[PDB]
RNA sequence: GAAUCUCUUUGCCUUUUGGCUUAGAUCAAGUGUAGUAUCUGUUCUUGUAACAACUGAAAUGACCUAGGCUC
RNA sequence: GUAUGUCUAAAUGCUCUUAUUUACUAACAAAAU
RNA sequence: UAAGUGAUCUAGAAAG
């Protein structure tokens, strides 16, 4: 489990991850992957910290996009993405609660 | 906390088949091990052109590339493995796969051999 | 050292990777030649 | 590179730091001395 | 004679460099050696009539000092 | 000797597969009769 | 006529 990846996935870090999830109510929403389609998701705390993920992604997105060899094809891709990313957090803005 | 570590603590009620079982539960909701393009430190034995910038990576040149599994096996019970790389000037994904008919590897759309 | 990729799985110029490269054509080598064999023999017999 | 070579040293005094150094410990607490 | 500006040469300028080590080592190797880590799919989610009762909800804004009626 | 750095506003249970590993790490060391 | 007594080092952990 060299590079530390492998470490974080180790089968006793997860069932770590779990027990916190069970006793306390720590999760980290960085860890997992945010669902893709929402109104599967009852709990308000849960969907506001889904939002709050995919605000950060989109400002990681951001930050990376303006940079110097602007004419080659990844950043046109993350132009995109970042599209990709805004509507998300919009439709996580829906108007349940 | 010395890495030839004997014994790695557990809680006092770990079920290790339960525990696996929960992990596992939790292996498909997980961002990493649920996906592909897992990380590796390689280097490069084609000595090659990046196509874009025309930077002669030679031979030997160490580099922190992705392996992914390719699902087209050769022949049948053998695997091959697309081995990403980038220039380093010029942020363009080289790779390369390596099929073992030859005992060697193929350049995969990223640069030339020479 | 020298050559890291020598310690990898994945490279093919690995030995043991060739060699199991090996066993496998040996194998389906062989079918193909049992195979072969039958065919050639049906033809004949055609 | 920064393989460098140097220009000068130096010596600044801070507040010490009530380590207990091995070498520091007592030892010969009696000095000689000569005869006159 | 004095003021200034432009060009050339000399002086002054990075007419080129901020360590040491076995030129630091090697342009070779079925490697060996130590460590660190766990996986494959497939699925569960009665009508009709009569009698008793109500005729209508929600939004925000117009009055008065969160509450009270009207539109 | 398993490098490192930046980046952070405050569906539920179910089971079935194994005589394995898309395994990763190379800082460590390198010869013949 | 007399052999054959005794001398007994060690001893693992980290980082590199
Ligand atoms: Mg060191």
């Amino acid at each position: 489990m060299s590079r530390n990846v492998d470490k974080a996935n180790s089968v006793l870090v997860r069932f770590q991850e779990q027990q916190a999830e069970s006793a306390g109510g720590y999760k980290d929403y960085s860890r997992y992957q945010r669902p893709r389609n929402v109104s599967k998701v009852k709990s308000i705390k849960e969907a506001n910290e889904w939002k709050r993920q995919v605000s950060k992604e989109i400002k990681q997105k951001s930050t990376r996009i303006y940079d110097p060899s602007l004419n080659e094809m990844q950043i046109a891709e993350l132009n995109d993405e970042l599209n990709n990313l805004f509507k998300e957090w919009k439709r996580w803005q829906w108007h349940i609660d | 906390s010395e890495r030839k570590a004997i014994n790695k603590y557990y809680p006092p009620d770990y079920n290790p088949l339960e525990a696996e079982k929960l992990s596992r539960k939790m292996a498909k909701k997980l961002k990493t091990m649920n996906k592909s393009h897992a990380s590796i430190r390689l280097m490069t034995p084609f000595s090659m052109r990046c196509l874009e910038c025309n930077e002669y990576i030679p031979k030997s040149r160490k580099f922190n590339g992705k392996k992914e599994l390719l699902k087209e096996k050769y022949l049948d019970s053998i695997k091959i493995y697309r081995l990403t790389i980038s220039c380093p000037r010029c942020a363009n994904s080289i790779a390369f796969r390596t099929d073992p008919g030859n005992s060697d590897y193929v350049m995969e759309v990223g640069g030339v051999r020479n | 050292s020298g050559d890291l990729n020598l310690l990898k799985s994945w490279n093919p110029k690995l030995m043991k990777n060739r060699k199991k490269v090996w066993e496998t054509e040996q194998d389906l080598i062989t079918e193909q030649q049992k195979l072969n064999t039958r065919l050639k023999e049906i033809e004949k017999e055609r | 590179p920064q393989l460098e070579a140097r220009s000068g040293a130096k010596a600044a005094a801070y507040t010490p730091t009530g380590i207990e150094h091995a070498r520091l410990l007592p030892g010969h607490t009696t000095l000689k001395y000569r005869k006159f």
